[PDB]
């Protein structure tokens, strides 16, 4: 991945998350669980519809369009025809396979962005209270239970709050 | 196109 | 206590290419390229299509024998010829002008057949009953249900001149033919004149006919010629048929109608009871894709014709489950 | 004591579409599609046009009586046609190659009007005076004023045979007509021939032309007609006509002088005190943009035609100000 | 945004600076202040500046394109003209108008990138001697003043020299 | 103790240009732009080209004498006409549909010349003696190798009809020629008729010809015409001619194969004893780069020609060595 | 760069290093040196060829294609022939090198990208127990061999392994 | 094109 | 086509 989250220090993905694109796993006293990201998830859906609609916009739709006759002494101009509907087919194949194939490779790159977005928010909510475990995990130095964990999730974690326990359990 | 994969998305 | 950040993953075995990597699995996908049909011939838009069935454009035009007479008037949103076509111009000649009229008959959209010259007391002091084996039907020998075949009557060929106004308010077709004889022999047999000439006018259209004999090889056992030609009269203009000999008569000229994305086509199809919006001769594309490889040649409302095997858009995420 | 990292934003209205999201708000933008004309036409690169007004090319060429006369000589950079143009052929006939021919004009860049034929001393024991009501100027019947009605004088049409050198150093475009009695009788009474021949003939054109008598439709209250013909004339070679009835003979033939970026035009706009490098029929366009959606038809060096509404790149950021 | 500075982390944009597309607001002793950085903002110009007029450059001159006529017998030379330029019309509005799409995605990308890597720039030559206190901010454990701040700018930020005192204050 | 991340570096002075920025020193790259030739005239998948030399497609098919007489059988992968052809039609007229003939020879492989209709014994009662100075050949006064100029034999010309079956089981083109003399004496001395017509016909082709007798400029010192016409002779059909004078009857016809991937270049290069897949007229190019600026004109399997001075695709790094 | 690894905070590039495109360079008691990464430049290797060979790909045999001739009375129909031909050259003229500048741009990306994430890899993989000093160097606070340096190049750094050495050099 | 948008940029 | 930079590829 260009931004190496996908397929990068976050191995593998969640079958267990079925209900979003991108969003979190969670583990306290109270148990575990998946909880999906809904304004990630719903802003990448947004983009996403807009560039399917916008290819499929792009291409205007085909009317009526059949072959013509030449007689044996217009060889030329049966050519010529010819060679104006082989160079269109041409082009809009060409056309179309780059295009497909350009926007793939920005799809797969924008998931990769979002994910490794995602993740920079909460490393930045979260600070010296948890620490880096590796594969997209933070370990708390403090008790938090599935209030905390929310407030985690819809970004209103509050640092002064757990500062003292994580900065005693940290030592 | 609207792309329903999840059903809480507003389409 | 933890919390992870991570993403979607599924079961999907849906595959697209990128342009570093080809091959790649994901969660979620888009096909925009449609590959299905239904192999049949439909209706466009409600409107039924023209088939002439075992006849291609000039045997339906001209009036074959062998073709199926179709109703007075009809209506359609395309036209079906067959690879099977055998019956057009039965006796051989020259279809002058036949592919600008076929592409004038690509956006027609109705014809109303009546009779310009009416068989019995047109032509008077003349044979109206000449017919041939090359144009056999049921066995016998006949001749184009639109055209007819005028002939000396008891010795003689006296100078025709006849006319006919269009109050149609449209467009006419009319079809005429001229007769070349392989021998002088035959041309005073039939048109008793050595001299003859043919004369179709208009306001707009002028042409001027003289019969040429010579002795050609046989074609449908036939040594003679015989020229097709035809003309679009403009409403409320006239047109002036003037012979001495070798004309073959318009009896059944055409009232053309206009219409928009209409076409011919050649398909091996068959007709059924349904409705598309788009028609190939491969069959009907019920589809709102933007591409499609079924075939090129397209009638209404259809994807663009491409070459590719796939053309699938990734929507969702690298599927990773591992 | 803080430091803060921050980018650019200010009060810019612009929006620009993206793949991802339509309707961007951004700081900086740049409109690439040019959709502003003056609505006039103009001189391209200081040549100003040619225009024929109240004609076509037809009636410019043949002479037609009601078309304001042009200057012996004159040079432009593109043609301009009306769509109010009425007066073009006046007498009824076929123009033939006139498509050709003004394929052939457009990029002709100047043209002039000579004697090739002078009237009195050039067709000796021929009458020169013929008119027709069907080409009216100022009530009265008239004429093409580069063509010239070859009639019989005092019982007798002589066989004539004239001919014409190029000397002029470039190409001369010779116009001429072939006319075509309703009748016999008007046959006889104008060319007092039955068995009359055109024969006009160069170095690399060689055409015979042969009256046919026939009663046509009624057009401009004429049933008889008018074939207008026309070949160039390589420096250096000579042209020779010889005729014995029904010759529309040549008075007024056309110096040609070839150019680039010349075409021909159909368009509404007047003609201003402006300059342009790009014309179109609806305006000048005065622009470095590369797009435009004005129009499709352009002359000079213009932006290409795009059927968009709207083509903004942005250069600046994503203006929030909030 | 692609890389999450341009409406992420950095949440809005400053009107109050008006000399660059990225900068700098400072507050200290001596007072506060905008200040646009001239390297980042000067290299973005001359990367967009190249991008609009390559576009521009790619887009020949379109010379004298007039239309031609048919007689009654010539439809299909006609409709072959006209499937011509219909065609080619076609081809160039697709290609006009992906590109602008395309482009213009980049460029705001090209923007985010720029922000988020200018945010690392003064991250990295400040250490422990500062704090991340969000919205793309930096709070320093020691006295800046206008000399300082200005090596934070022009990329010399002199680290061991407020070192101790930032220690001392960081305790 | 240090560990370090870093990037490859080479002494590359290989430049890219960007959307961004022009101008980009890189470790590595790839040019796609093919922009060399060998500037020889070469074979195309082992078979060599037909090589014209001093005269062009008219010449060689009429049988112009100035030519040096190829083998009676050929194939090749492709036609050169050279710039310097001065050698065609030798004899002042016009060559019917040539252009669609040069059409039609652009997918043949092969020909077969053989005699269609012999000398001595084909046109008996008539001289097959005509020559002119026209085409003449070695200072002498010569004719056509594949025409034969039949005239009036002890003070008649007697109506000729003659015919051929093709039966060589491939196309047989077939050429003719009808003269024009310039005055009727010359007519009556050549051909001793002044109602003179020639007629060639098959199963699809039908023409007659009759002569238009008219003084005209001096062409090779030549007033006098001589129109030349082809047809393509279907396999197991028949070919008659039928004329009593004026007739340029065909001796030598050609034995037609279709093949693909020909074509018809004028180039200015020579025939090398080598072998390429693709042919420009500057040169052959042997490559397998997707695009080449060397010329649009190619035959056999070339890459496509752009107007790009530069392609060149970075696929290594931005090399730094500072 | 869009990711501001080449020619950002690793200003220049390593001629020393002649056995791949990204790597390492280290040095401790035993000596010093330079050694590739085959792994992110295998996978840089396969995509770029992947591209390169789309982009030939994409491309069709051009098969024989000449020009044709008309008469005196046919010029619009060479006009015609004419903007045929020049309007393919045109648009594939067009398609090549805009193909080429943009593929050429994102390969910079791409490159700059796997330097990037592979300079996060180590910086992840090390954590307390070594510190930035710039130019995409790590200084370690503990001895470590050549074993210790494979170890952190394929993958496998033992962080408790130094973490009490480096935490008492740290102090 | 130039893109003068801000006093001080080199153009 | 092969990129074959380095030596121990895989091409
Ligand atoms: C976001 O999450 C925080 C934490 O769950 C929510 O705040 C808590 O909100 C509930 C309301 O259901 C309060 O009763 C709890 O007492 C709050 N916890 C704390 C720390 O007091 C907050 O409501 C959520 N909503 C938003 C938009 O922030
Ligand atoms: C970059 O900024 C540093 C800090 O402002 C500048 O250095 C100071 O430079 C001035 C010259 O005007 C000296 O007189 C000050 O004493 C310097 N401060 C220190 C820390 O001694 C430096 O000149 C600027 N220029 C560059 C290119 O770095
Ligand atoms: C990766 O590198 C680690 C460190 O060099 C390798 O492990 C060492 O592996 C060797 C085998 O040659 C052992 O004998 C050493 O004792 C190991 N060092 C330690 C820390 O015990 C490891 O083999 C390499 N291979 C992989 C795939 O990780
Ligand atoms: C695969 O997942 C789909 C949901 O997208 C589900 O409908 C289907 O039952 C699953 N099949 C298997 C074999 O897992
Ligand atoms: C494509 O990937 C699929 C999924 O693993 C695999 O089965 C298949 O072998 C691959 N095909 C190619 C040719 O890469
Ligand atoms: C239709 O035509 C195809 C040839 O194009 C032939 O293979 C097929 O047998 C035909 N089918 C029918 C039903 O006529
Ligand atoms: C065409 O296909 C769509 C997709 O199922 C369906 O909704 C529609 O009914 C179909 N139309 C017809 C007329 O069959
Ligand atoms: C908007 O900003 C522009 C500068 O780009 C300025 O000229 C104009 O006065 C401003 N208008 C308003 C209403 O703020
Ligand atoms: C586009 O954005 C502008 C700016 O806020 C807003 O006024 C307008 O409603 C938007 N239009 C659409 C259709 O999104
Ligand atoms: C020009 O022509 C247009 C029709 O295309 C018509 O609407 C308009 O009235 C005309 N204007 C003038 C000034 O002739
Ligand atoms: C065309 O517009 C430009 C932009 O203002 C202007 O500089 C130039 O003077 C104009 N040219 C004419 C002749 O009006
Ligand atoms: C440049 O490097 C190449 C290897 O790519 C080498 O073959 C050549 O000798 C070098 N030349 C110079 C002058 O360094
Ligand atoms: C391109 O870069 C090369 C390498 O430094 C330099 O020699 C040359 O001057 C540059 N050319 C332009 C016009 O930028
Ligand atoms: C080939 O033709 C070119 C003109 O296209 C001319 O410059 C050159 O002299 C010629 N060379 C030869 C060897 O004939
Ligand atoms: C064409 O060039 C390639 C590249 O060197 C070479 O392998 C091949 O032998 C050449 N072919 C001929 C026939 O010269
Ligand atoms: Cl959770
Ligand atoms: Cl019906
Ligand atoms: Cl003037
Ligand atoms: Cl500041
Ligand atoms: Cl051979
Ligand atoms: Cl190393």
């Amino acid at each position: 991945g260009l931004f190496g989250a996908i397929a990068g220090f976050i191995e593998g993905g969640w079958t267990g998350m079925i209900d979003g694109w991108y969003g979190y796993h969670h583990q306290n006293e109270q148990g575990s669980g998946y909880a999906a990201d809904q304004k990630s998830t719903q802003n990448a859906i947004n983009g996403i519809t807009n560039k399917v609609n916008t290819v499929i916009e792009k291409m205007n739709i085909q009317f009526t369009a059949v072959g013509k006759e030449f007689n044996k002494l217009e060889k030329r101009m049966e050519n010529l025809n010819k060679k104006v509907d082989d160079g269109f087919l041409d082009i809009w194949t060409y056309n179309a396979e780059l295009l497909v194939l350009l926007e793939n490779e920005r799809t797969l790159d924008f998931h990769d962005s979002n994910v490794k977005n995602l993740y920079e928010k909460v490393k930045s909510q979260l600070k010296n209270n948890a620490k880096e475990i590796g594969n997209g995990c933070f370990e708390f130095y403090h008790k938090c239970d599935n209030e905390c964990m929310e407030s985690v999730r819809n970004g209103t974690y509050d640092y002064p709050k757990y500062s003292e326990e994580s900065k005693l359990n940290r030592e | 196109x609207a792309l329903e994969y999840f059903e809480w998305l507003s389409x | 206590d933890t919390i992870c950040i991570g993403y979607h993953a599924n079961n999907s075995t849906d595959t697209v290419d990128t342009v570093l990597e080809k091959n790649v699995t994901v969660t979620h996908s888009v096909n925009l390229l449609e590959d299905s049909h239904n192999g049949k011939l439909c209706r466009l838009k409600g409107i039924a299509p023209l088939q002439l069935g075992k006849c291609n454009i000039a045997g339906w035009l001209l009036g074959n024998p062998e073709c199926d007479p179709l109703l007075p008037v009809r209506s359609w949103s395309y036209i079906v010829e067959t690879p099977n076509s055998e019956n057009g111009i039965c006796y051989p000649g020259d279809f002058i002008d036949y592919e600008e009229l076929r592409e004038q008959l690509s956006s027609v959209s109705s014809f109303e057949r009546f009779e310009i010259f009416p068989k019995e007391s047109s032509w008077p002091n003349h044979n109206t009953n000449g017919v041939t084996a090359a144009c056999s039907h049921e066995g016998k020998s006949s001749f184009y249900r639109n055209l007819l075949w005028l002939t000396e009557k008891e010795g003689s060929y006296p100078k025709l001149k006849n006319s006919y106004v269009n109050k149609k308010g449209k467009e006419v077709l009319v079809l005429w033919g001229i007769h070349h004889p392989p021998n002088s022999k035959e041309q005073q047999n039939l048109y008793q004149n050595e001299n003859a000439y043919v004369s179709v006018v208009t306001s707009n259209y002028n042409r001027r006919f003289t019969p040429e004999i010579a002795e050609r090889p046989k074609v449908r056992d036939q040594a003679g010629r015989m020229n097709y030609y035809w003309t679009l009269l403009k409403p409320g203009d006239t047109i002036i048929f003037e012979a001495n000999g070798n004309l073959i008569a318009p009896m059944y000229a055409f009232a053309l109608s206009r219409g928009f994305g209409s076409g011919i086509i050649t398909s091996n199809a068959s007709m059924h009871e349904c409705n598309t919006k788009c028609q190939t001769p491969l069959g009907a594309i019920n589809s709102s894709l933007p591409y499609q490889n079924i075939h090129p040649v397209t009638i209404g409302e259809c994807p663009k014709y491409v070459r590719s095997a796939k053309l699938r858009m990734v929507t969702g995420l690298r599927n990773i489950p591992s």
